[PDB]
């Protein structure tokens, strides 16, 4: 229950996975009518660590470009060389890519990223336990979403192509 | 010694030009210019006469003009010839050659 | 001198490749990658012609291609050949040989 | 040069093993292990061929395998041979030998 | 050696004068004098007799008076001759010559 | 070389023992042990074979066993032989001898 700005009550239903992190740079906007980045049938690359180097972002973009599919990178932060590479490939050749910060502050951020991985059918990179690296990325390690909408203040993933058994198992783990 | 752009290196110095930095990856991904470091591959364009390591004679440099060489990270002097970048090394600074 | 992947070391430099890092212990206990230091065992894959230690002649390097060698902790130069790691040392840097 | 556990030192390097640390005094009092410094007495187990100090010939190392020598505190390189500690010095690092 | 303005450098020292700083660009744009650094191009005006690199004879310097040379950034000594600037280098410091 | 307590110095090293510290003054005044510094007078008890300063032959050490010599303040290595203090120097470190 929150404050409304109108005279009457309204009910809003937030479907899918929506979190309060927008795009990192404003150059990823492709739909100017709402100032948002909208992709359909997009790959999803999830990183538990920050992406700031060239070698940690080239092969994911090579997979996206070879498969001719949009890429959404959800990480702790994309900055520096990797961010400049993303913006340069976006503006010059027209590469369908967007970069979003990972929501949460602490263990909840890791848990939310793992939930996104299970929902989308991808793998979390840069983790402590398993130590999967962004230099070695295969197409099966990337999640698949039917729809993604990224505005300035929030990101939203719709109809992720994960395994239903994985999702039920994660839900039961959350319940326990 | 062999000259180039009317420039002749003295002693055992070798004048090379660095190979062109790679702008796109093998998967067609464009790279930023500021993220491209100094290219350690070069081709030899000028050679000096050579120092006198032994007594009485001039030792020639181990590289000739046209050799593909691998440069070290440090040890090169910037030289501008007809508004174009070139680098001057010592003969012993050069790590190795690419022979074909 | 002997070349390798069309790369020939200059002077007394020796090009080796480090042995593969051990991933499991002798009882089947998996090791983290970031806890694996640089492998000091290597095999020689390329040798330079050799410097001129005495007057008038070339001293050959004390190791040939195919020798198993023990590298020191410091003194190796990173060399990338066909997207693969290799290391360049001076001939006097190598500690010892594994004979068989 | 002489090899040892199929390891041969290069140049004038000498491979030794440090003697066993004394655990009890002469009056039968046990000592803590962490209070035992590096044992400076050693026996020579491997010798290199030797460098070329003069022109044209190889100078042999001044110590042979089986000599007990007195090691300096600093200057030895750790070498692991068949899961056992060994130390690699230069020939001139060695202070002296015990003759019997 | 050859003297200049009643000044003869000793040993392998070379006295040059730096070329005049470029005041206007090729497009007609004048430059501030404080932004013009040291001109590395110079002409050789005096040479020394040379040192004795080998035994018993004097090695002459590799440059002669009138040679256009490229100086390094550091390593010169200011010499004032008849209220005019000149710079004294060692022979090995000069990077190369411009031969026409 | 000459051995002492079954210890032979290698190369040009010289093993001495420091002379006994003076406990009383010449007028019968006793001195604290802490205020007594290292005694720079010593007697030579062991000599090495000597290094090879010139080409082809061994240079003997300038001091023999039994020479009383003056030691420098720094440069001596502690050597324990049969629970007794001894000091190992290089041949050039010793300042002078007292001849009688």
């Amino acid at each position: 229950v929150k404050d409304g700005k109108t005279l009457n009550d309204e009910l809003e239903i937030i479907e899918g996975m929506k979190f309060d992190r927008g795009y990192i740079s404003p150059y990823f906007i492709n739909t100017s009518k709402g100032q948002k980045c909208e992709f359909q049938d997009a790959y999803v690359l999830l990183s538990e660590k920050k992406i700031s180097s060239i070698q940690s972002i080239v092969p994911a973009l090579e997979i996206a470009n070879a498969h001719r599919k949009p890429l959404v990178i959800i990480a702790e932060d994309v900055d520096g060389e990797a961010l400049s590479t993303l913006v340069l490939n976006r503006l010059k050749v027209g590469l369908q890519v967007v970069a979003v910060k990972a929501p949460g502050f602490g263990d909840n951020r890791k848990n939310q990223l793992k939930d996104m991985a299970i929902a989308t059918g991808g793998a979390v990179f840069g983790e402590e336990g398993l130590t999967l690296n962004l230099e070695d990325v295969q197409p099966h390690d990337l999640g698949k979403v039917g729809e993604v909408i990224v505005t300035k203040d929030d990101a939203m993933l719709l109809k992720g192509k994960g395994d239903k058994a994985q999702i039920e198992k994660r839900i039961q783990e959350i319940i326990e | 010694g062999q000259a180039f752009r009317k420039f002749l290196p003295l002693f055992d110095r070798v004048l090379v030009e660095r190979s062109a930095a790679e702008t796109v990856t093998k998967g067609g991904i464009m790279l930023p210019e500021k993220s491209q470091g100094k290219v350690l591959q070069a081709t030899v364009v000028a050679v000096g006469s050579g120092s006198k390591g032994k007594g009485g004679e001039i030792q020639p440099v181990s590289v000739k003009v046209g050799d593909k060489v691998l440069l070290p990270e440090y040890g090169g002097t910037k030289v501008v010839l007809d508004d174009k970048d070139y680098f001057l090394f010592r003969d012993g600074d050069i790590l190795g050659k690419y022979v074909d």
